[PDB]
Formats: C-alpha cells, sequence, structure tokens
C-alpha cells in the first residue's frame, strides 16, 4: 500500500496444506520493509 | 574558426597562484520530496533507577 508516499510492505510465510482455493484459518502479517519512494502506481503485474 | 577546447599546462614548476586546485562544489537544494540526509547525531550514556 501507499501511505503518504511511503510504501508499507508487510509479509508472512507459513507452511500450509491446500488442495485449491484458500484454507480456513487465521494468520497475521509481520512488517518487512518501508520504502520512501513516493511514485504513483496505477497498475501492477506479476512475474513467473 | 577556432577549436573551443584548450589545454591546462600542468607541471610542478609553475607558480603557486596558478597551481591547479581540485574543487568540490556541493549543491544544497530543498525540494518537496521527503527529507533523508541529515547531520550526524550524538549518543549519550544510559542511566537507570
Amino acid at each position: 500500500k501507499n501511505i503518504d508516499g511511503y510504501f508499507k510492505i508487510y509479509s508472512k510465510h507459513t507452511p500450509i496444506n491446500l488442495v485449491r482455493g484458500l484454507p480456513q484459518g487465521f494468520s497475521a502479517l509481520e512488517p518487512l520493509v518501508d520504502l520512501p519512494i513516493g511514485i504513483n502506481i496505477t497498475r501492477f503485474q506479476t512475474l513467473h | 574558426c577556432y577549436f573551443p577546447l584548450q589545454s591546462y599546462g600542468f607541471q610542478p614548476t609553475y607558480g603557486v597562484g596558478y597551481q591547479p586546485y581540485r574543487v568540490v562544489v556541493l549543491s544544497f537544494e530543498l525540494l518537496h520530496a521527503p527529507a533523508t540526509v541529515c547531520g550526524p547525531k550524538k549518543s549519550t550514556n544510559l542511566v537507570k533507577n
């Protein structure tokens, strides 16, 4: 997300057992990095 | 018609006034971007009780 030009990045990594969809459970995401960039982003893509 | 670039003669034998000086010019500009670079801080001792 973009908060006052500061990108706030949050991350969580846990093992799961999932056939498809999303599993039923609760988890919280820990802070990762904070990037003082301040550029407008209207779109995004993913790499594979 | 003249070639604009000219050469600096550099030898140790030249006088002190004309000796080449390496000049480093720092450009200080305050924009609307978030400020990052700041002066050095100072850490003091920690006391309890």
